[PDB]
């Protein structure tokens, strides 16, 4: 069912629990890093478990698809053909900057930083930079410890802190791939839909220094030793039992207020998919004519595809429930619950009227802000801006320097600029420079940017023209390039010829205003976000409604148990698909031209022991009552007893919208089964020493 | 498929 | 399950019907003039059923069709508004042709029937003519009796007739017809489709003369008071639950060689498919612009929809269960188990042969014989053609006169001529004369007949033009001058300058030496069918198959239970729709404009007590696996008890090509719930008065 | 709907 749990709040969920099927006792899975929460790690956007006692860790094929394409060429595409690591000496890298998190510990500081927030008194912009001060002080004392990596998180609107504190696995190596018709069978076409038939998984090993420290990628690394892994299930998973998830679920907006969702409705989702659809075919042409762009741009392009499709799915969704009216009336009576308390609800009402008043504000610049935004993150200006950023927060201490540009973050810096080699092709970015900069050129008068219209010279073709064939000049355009402006100082970035340096340097001291402007506007929603929404979870316990906060990034849990939905009337989604059902979309055509080798298993019959009786074969795919989210891809589903029968990866086609409005008959978890992972690795691509060392083989 | 938004 | 039973083979069905839960000895579903199978009607083409004492009649919408379409005009369009006769006077005749047929008497013919072939000898013309010889002596013995008309079966190629004798209602009159949005509720969209929710039904009221005895629609006629007639369950229907129908289905083609199979879905049912919706097209278009030709043509319309879709969807289903495969697998196994048999096989093998060159005579000329057929078939040229067919045969001696052309068959010719007007505009028929003259002339000069090629003197759209506007000068759109011609002599057709008749007088003499070859072919037929098609039968009894004759118009039993079935993987249809799916479905615009009245009701959830708890809603259709093909439409669904629970009425889109090769797992029967009836005639188009007739009220 | 081919 509903929720997004707090591992703090298993008091509350732990009869919930009880009575969906949990056998465990719920004291057992409050402990976050003992048997089985503490194998559950983070990738950063997605989620993982630990499953061998020797660092192996699985995700989700979509999880590993940035380390499967980085390790990819157009003459051998990894993506297109798998990967399977004889022994552990044979896995590649997954990127410098692929990690996994290991939980270490968890703190409320709650007390603290609101004390902070309040020291700075009156005033918007020294009340984000005094809470800035405060998370960056908390950070640096948490990270004194060697090999850990800490986070701050706001819940609920600001109406509580916590620090999380993490191991920092630094060198994340590739161990298995499914052939991408397997782990992506389907693609696009069966993208945010059920019936579904996808193996959604992929396999890394976690690696540390032989002093059993972290470290980034070196052959005198060894594999990671963890405290706990995950079992596969020895109990058949059925239609009606129990199961359990836990991960890293990004963000959801079910705390809003009815102009947020409007404007996201109406402008921000509609926008963002079409610059992405854009995006998607210039690329997608350029490919089909250039294997060297096409596996370059893949990571992306699967990216804009996810993102876009998600946003029609949520459109389609807002409509199918009305979202726009729901938000409207349960505001309504929000507002009309606030006054009759008088006295009471007052100060949440001010509120409400402030944050409103924000959303105004943010909304008189979005067009330039995203448009500039989006302009800005083209290759090499991106990696000019950013370095042109970088030696200018250098000139300062590192704790006055901004997040993102600290000695904390150079690792990331750098391993972006690497990574960007196997991302980029000039020819191709050219295309979206010309894009953004035609987006751009569209814009009103009131929505442009000083510097922009100089450094452009002109608002017409012309004038793009000669923009695109200067910036052509750059340099930047390889790694080692962006590595020594990496190391550069600021002076050396004024000094530059290099075109994209300038357009940096032209338009840093605009990019620096706007940060403060943000930053100004955040500092006033610090003041009354919290108070509004602690209105709203009050008004909803006062309904009998379940109170959790949205998602930040941080662990939660979510139960329920396998079933189907109904999308219409006169029909209903079964729990699972079946491997018949993978045969039946057979075309011989990406993205549905499965391997010869299950093609061949299914009409055989060889099912590996593997088959479920209930459903006359090894099941595929099945649907669950679960409330997961974008982070949540590559989450452990776990049974009744904490045994591992499958990996979260998607939602169906109607369960987006729940990001703003939950719905619970429409709101369903796709995962992979367990018994589809294994059966892959016996039957199709085969990996018996994974199965072997995961102890079912 | 559930990746963190692009 | 399987099968269309004759209820000759009761005791074969009786343990199966008990085993899935008849709770009726066999012995009272034996008696076919008893209750409740005595209740049971053919109408035909369609199956209707009594449900009071006083003659009330339920039938399907779309088999009452053209009598509310009889009845309609452009300005008071009971299609569209439904029609309700407060009081018994108050019903309209439903037509003249219009007809309820109860059943009286069923004789097995066979010996006889066989005795008269044998004495033809050699000759096939000679064979054809003595079983119609045969036929008609028989026929008119039996109806001898007044009131009563009687029929001549054969089935199983010719392995078996019977002689079926029912009494002829020949007032029929409509009661009561739901508005056309609850009756057709989603029109073509939805026909032939899962999920359904569609109100399909209508009423009629059976009339004799005072004395008792069958007559014509007078005012003086009062209600029939029938033996038997059905009650609704007083037991909800749910999931699983035994149902049976019996009625009358036309014909099924599960016997046929493989190159039959092979030559209708390779040429007959795409080239009749294509007509169809060509003349649709035209029709819809002109109807757009013309309210008058809208209604007139709407019930010609909703037949050439019904069956073009359902050509489709056979040609799809032939695909999908690999029907030319399967039949020639079959056939070839067939073969091998008669050469098997050595001389005892050698007839068989010869029938086999023989029919196979039938098929190949038939096929040589198809093209000119089927669209010589329908160019004939439009309304002045079908008019003229019949009118002076029936002039030469008034000629002979009734004994020796064509079926259809008898004095038996007179009534049925004039209420056909008096119909038309209801269903005939001069600028619209032209259109379709145009479009079968255009078809015409691209057939090659082996296909082409010398009188119309005479006839139409030239092969290019100037000489098409000429014809069109020479038949417009016919007066043969009038109805009465279409009845002077009823009655009038071959010499005075033969003087005439009506352009529709010249066309008729000059292709006659083609008309009769083609059907000359049809009646050759059919000799043959007569020799060599019942032994290939005896062959089939034992060759299925030798692999443990049902064995049950294919339909022929005649009443047949079929039984099983409620449930849904599941198209493909991840997915089920249910059994049962309800209300809220009706609403789900709502547009404003035809065919998914409920009545208001409907929509208000399901939106308040006004269930009128029919509510079944198990669903959470009144039901509307539901699917079984009963047998059922075209004819059944209107046939009564009864429950374990014997009770009316619904009326059949479609087949879902998989179910259509169980015609040539049945699927148990997709073919299903839809059917309308008892309990939608009365929901629709308590809250949406009341019928109080029809309600407490039937003892629901 | 099962009414007779037409
Ligand atoms: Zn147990
Ligand atoms: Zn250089
Ligand atoms: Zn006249
Ligand atoms: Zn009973």
């Amino acid at each position: 069912g509903e929720g997004m749990w707090v591992p703090q709040q298993l008091p509350e969920i732990a009869g919930p629990l009880k009575k969906a099927g949990l056998k465990l006792s719920p004291q057992q899975i409050s402990d976050l890093t003992g048997d089985p929460m503490g194998a559950v790690v983070a990738l950063g956007g997605c989620t993982a478990s630990f499953v061998s006692p020797n660092g192996l860790v699985v995700t989700n094929h979509a999880c590993a698809y940035g380390a499967i394409q980085l390790n990819s060429t157009a003459e051998n595409n990894l993506i297109k053909n798998g990967f399977n690591a004889p022994t552990t000496a044979d896995e590649v890298s997954a990127g410098p900057n692929a990690r996994v998190f290991v939980l270490d510990e968890i703190t409320d500081v709650t007390k603290d930083a609101k004390a902070a927030i309040a020291a700075a008194g009156d005033d918007a912009l020294a009340r984000t930079k005094a809470l800035e001060a405060f998370e960056k002080k908390l950070i640096a004392d948490c990270e004194a410890e060697a090999g850990f990596r800490c986070r701050l998180y706001s819940f609920s609107g600001g109406n509580t802190y916590r620090l999380f504190k993490n191991l920092e696995i630094k060198d994340v190596r590739l161990a298995y791939a499914p052939p991408g018709s397997v782990g992506k069978f389907g693609g696009d076409i069966d993208n945010w839909m059920w019936p579904r038939h996808t193996g959604a998984f992929a396999f890394y090993r976690a690696y540390v220094g032989k002093d059993g420290k972290p470290a980034a990628f070196s052959k005198d690394n060894v594999p990671y030793q963890p405290k706990h892994w995950l079992k596969f299930a020895d109990q058949p998973l059925g239609a009606g039992d129990f199961v359990m998830v836990a991960g890293y679920p990004g963000s959801t907006n079910r705390y809003a207020l009815a102009a947020e969702f409007d404007n996201t409705a109406q402008w921000t989702y509609p926008t963002i998919a079409r610059h992405y659809k854009n995006q998607i075919a210039m690329v997608e042409a350029a490919g089909k004519q250039n294997a060297d762009i096409q596996v370059k741009y893949a990571a992306t392009m699967a990216g804009w595809n996810n993102t876009s499709k998600n946003y029609d799915g949520q459109l389609e969704g807002f409509k199918r429930i009305d979202a726009a009216g729901q938000k409207l009336r349960e505001e309504a009576a929000v507002l009309g619950w606030l006054k009759g308390q008088g006295a009471k609800g007052q100060p949440a009402l001010d509120a409400h009227a402030k944050l409103l008043d924000l959303l105004e504000q943010s909304k008189a610049t979005r067009d330039r802000d995203l448009t500039l935004a989006l302009f800005n993150n083209t290759a090499m200006l991106g990696s000019a801006t950013q370095l042109y950023r970088l030696s200018i927060e250098r000139e300062k201490p590192n704790a006055e320097r901004e997040s993102g540009y600290q000695e904390r973050d150079l690792p990331a810096i750098e391993g972006g600029l690497k990574q960007l080699e196997r991302r980029y092709v000039a020819a191709m970015d050219r295309q979206l420079q010309e894009y953004w900069l035609n987006e751009y050129i569209k814009l009103p008068a009131d929505q442009r940017v000083a510097a922009v219209d100089a450094w452009l010279g002109g608002n017409d073709a012309a004038a793009v023209k000669r923009a695109l064939d200067r910036l052509a000049g750059t340099k930047l355009g390889s790694t080692e390039e962006r590595l020594k402006w990496f190391a550069a100082d600021r002076k050396a970035f004024e000094a530059s010829n290099d075109p994209a340096i300038q357009y940096a340097v032209a338009v840093m001291p605009t990019l620096l205003k706007l940060e403060q402007e943000r930053k100004t506007r955040a500092g006033e929603n610090l003041a009354a976000r919290p108070v509004y929404l602690q209105a709203l979870a009050d008004y909803k316990k006062s309904q009998g409604e379940f109170v959790y906060p949205d998602a930040n990034l941080s662990l939660r849990i979510t139960f329920g148990n396998v079933m189907g939905y109904a999308p219409k009337d006169g029909m209903e989604y079964t729990p699972f698909t079946t491997l018949e059902g993978v045969v039946a979309k057979e075309t011989g055509q990406d993205p549905f031209d499965s391997p010869k080798a299950l093609l061949d298993a299914v009409a055989a019959k060889r099912y590996g022991g593997l088959e479920d009786k209930r459903i006359g074969s090894v099941p595929v795919n099945y649907l669950s009552d679960l409330d997961i989210t974008g982070g949540n891809a590559g989450s452990p589903v776990l049974d009744a007893h904490g045994k591992l029968v499958g990996l979260a990866f998607d939602g169906n086609w109607e369960s987006v919208s729940s990001n703003w409005v939950f719905d619970p008959k429409m709101t369903r978890m796709i995962a992979v089964d367990g018994r589809y992972l294994r059966w892959i690795m016996q039957e199709v691509y085969p990996a018996p020493q994974l199965l072997k060392e995961m102890n079912v083989g | 498929v559930y990746i963190h938004p692009f």
